[PDB]
């Protein structure tokens, strides 16, 4: 796995071996959830690579990503149904969010907030704890972490509610992730537009 | 759904026709009953698993279908006909058309041709004859999307189904029929996948049905995509591959020299500078070679006619190829290895004519190793003795090549 990840860091080689292998791996998508602990880890591992090497060199990778990115999105939602494991399918999600914070292009192409949100809702409503609550931490994240900019999440915003005051009861990570949204939101919002959203939820916010 | 079926399977045992219908108690009325009420759900799985329960129970009894549900017919037909369509949500009105399709299929008599149902048909031409921002407006959002192509897809259904019917529109004279066909060719047009390939099966269907076709209907049809073959800087992928799926279409209406102006297309917009700029960078996701790829595409569906460009499109590919300083691989070796495949025997004759030549057989024999390539390997395996009596000639010549 070296000489792929040789070959992305690479100012000179990059772009191209990037398209390559993400041309190579959106055949492949389908084994993301084959529940083959091999078959998927290594492929839940060249993602990654291709998303840290597309946050390496923003201003030439980018255009590389630009037209995989509303497939990637939309197969794994797709996929995550019917599959034998359908976690992975949420952990390369939070792998592509992770790397795309910040400033770039296809918060543009992202025009499929609603969709995703309520779906993130909705399985973060039902489901046992199971291995732990961690199932419920994955959800919120990607819920708190969605690429987007502050004036097209303005509305919406009473879809990040719920995540919010359950990300303030949790761990270290979640804990500061959560107050630095309120934060945000706080300093960025009127009284008389925001009081009514957190109107469902602020009696649990405020003893949180 | 398993467990439905198990119990479905367990409690027909020894069912009998008397059983499931009404009496001139039967046991399985009331479930029959039961199971047909729910075949206009908003929801598509429990349709599908109403239909199949009922096909279930109708094949252990040993009946048709239709004699099972002709008795509670009116509780179904009876809500859709009561509200105009048009001001339904999504949901409920796919719900509706799809019972409704479902239901005249049972039997060609099942559902007379009222007024009800000619001016539900009416509405679903009307809706299918909309557009995306008229149906409520398409502010881009997956969700209204979907909905909406998926009440095309139904309405495209419908029609097409009632297309089936000699009695629809021919009472009346007047353009509906013309109408319905012009709706199916402007959804063949569409940027959806799903109303794409409902549109090009109820115009297969219905160009077989009639087996012929009035002149204008047609010249009216082919007209948009041929009004767009006119420039070469307008060229696109979407047009291209309208006019592919026309070509498979209507395979015996085309004329030559259409592959002729594609070629000159593909001449003018291989600027030199252009491509020599595009080396140094991996051009498979560039615009102009997709379209080039796009035209290029087209060769393998035109008439037999068509064989006579072979060494054009052969020396053109090779050239460009050339000019990109690509082997073994490029965009455009598919769909040229697509259309060679059509003729082995013009290919291999074409091929063993050059022998003495270096840059020939190496591309046939590039060729002949991709999986694809099979007749003409059967081709080639056939005629090894002529390919070995060819070589043995050249070779006794005496020469220096």
């Amino acid at each position: 796995l070296h000489i792929p990840q040789f070959f992305l860091a690479s100012e000179a080689t990059s772009p191209s071996f990037c398209g390559i292998l993400l041309r190579f791996l959106m055949e492949r998508i389908e084994d993301v959830g084959s529940a083959d602990i091999k078959k998927s880890s290594i492929l839940l591992r060249l993602f990654k690579l291709a998303f840290m090497a597309v946050t390496l060199f923003a201003n030439q990778n980018e255009q590389v990503l630009l037209p995989h990115v509303v497939d990637i999105v939309t197969k794994s939602i797709e996929l995550s149904t019917k599959a034998e494991e359908p976690m992975n399918y949420f952990l390369l999600l939070r792998s592509l969010f992770r790397s795309i914070g910040g400033g770039k292009f296809e918060h543009l192409y992202k025009q499929i907030l609603p969709l995703l949100e309520m779906l993130l809702d909705v399985l973060n409503n039902l489901l046992m704890a199971a291995r732990k609550p961690a199932e419920r931490d994955l959800y919120v994240e990607l819920c708190l972490t969605v690429p987007a900019r502050l004036s097209n999440l303005l509305p919406h915003l009473s879809f990040l509610m719920r995540p919010l005051v359950v990300a303030l009861r949790a761990g270290t990570e979640l804990v500061g992730q959560g107050l630095r949204t309120l934060e945000l939101c706080v300093d960025n919002l009127t009284a008389d537009y925001l009081d009514p959203i957190m109107a469902p939820v602020i009696d649990e916010l405020m003893t949180a | 759904q398993v467990t439905l079926e198990q119990l479905l399977a367990r409690i027909t045992r020894n069912a009998k026709k008397q059983d499931c219908l009404p009496p001139p108690p039967p046991r399985l009325a009331q479930l029959v009953m039961m199971l047909n009420s729910e075949l206009a759900h908003m929801n598509r799985h429990v349709r599908a698993t109403a239909r199949r329960s009922i096909e279930a129970i109708a094949a252990a009894a040993q009946a048709e279908v239709w004699e099972l549900l002709e008795p509670h017919k009116k509780h179904i037909l009876g809500p859709i006909y009561a509200k105009p369509l048009r001001a339904l949500p999504f949901a409920i009105q796919i719900g509706y058309i799809d019972a409704v399709t479902y239901y005249m299929s049972l039997k060609r008599d099942f559902v007379p041709f009222d007024e009800n149902l000619n001016r539900l048909l009416m509405e679903s031409l009307a809706l299918a004859d909309a557009s995306d921002e008229s149906l409520a407006g398409k502010t881009l959002e997956f969700r209204t999307h979907d909905f909406i192509v998926n009440l095309r897809v139904s309405c495209i259904k419908i029609l097409s189904r009632a297309m089936s019917f000699e009695e629809f529109g021919s009472g009346s004279n007047n353009p509906t029929r013309p109408k319905v066909v012009s709706v199916f060719f402007k959804c063949l047009y569409s940027d959806s996948q799903p109303t794409i390939d409902a549109a090009n099966d109820a115009l297969k269907a219905v160009l077989q049905h009639t087996t012929k076709l009035p002149k204008d209907l047609l010249q009216s049809g082919l007209r948009p995509v041929l009004a767009s073959l006119q420039d070469a800087k307008r060229l696109t992928v979407h047009s291209l591959d309208n006019l592919g799926r026309l070509l498979r279409l209507l395979t015996t209406y085309f004329k030559v020299e259409i592959g002729t102006r594609l070629l000159e297309h593909v001449k003018q917009i291989a600027d030199p500078n252009f491509l020599q700029q595009l080396s140094f960078t991996f051009f498979e996701q560039n615009n102009a070679m997709k379209v080039i790829a796009a035209v290029f595409n087209i060769f393998h569906l035109l008439p037999d006619a068509a064989r006579q460009f072979k060494e054009r499109v052969i020396d053109n590919v090779l050239d460009l190829e050339q000019k990109l300083r690509r082997t073994h691989h490029s965009p455009f070796r598919l769909p040229l290895y697509k259309y060679l495949n059509k003729y082995p025997s013009d290919i291999w004759a074409f091929t063993l004519q050059k022998l003495e030549d270096l840059r020939y057989g190496r591309f046939l024999a590039q060729v002949l190793r991709h999986p694809d390539s099979q007749v003409l390997r059967d081709y080639g395996a056939a005629n090894v003795e002529f390919i070995i009596k060819t070589c043995n000639t050249v070779v006794v010549s005496g020469k220096e090549t």
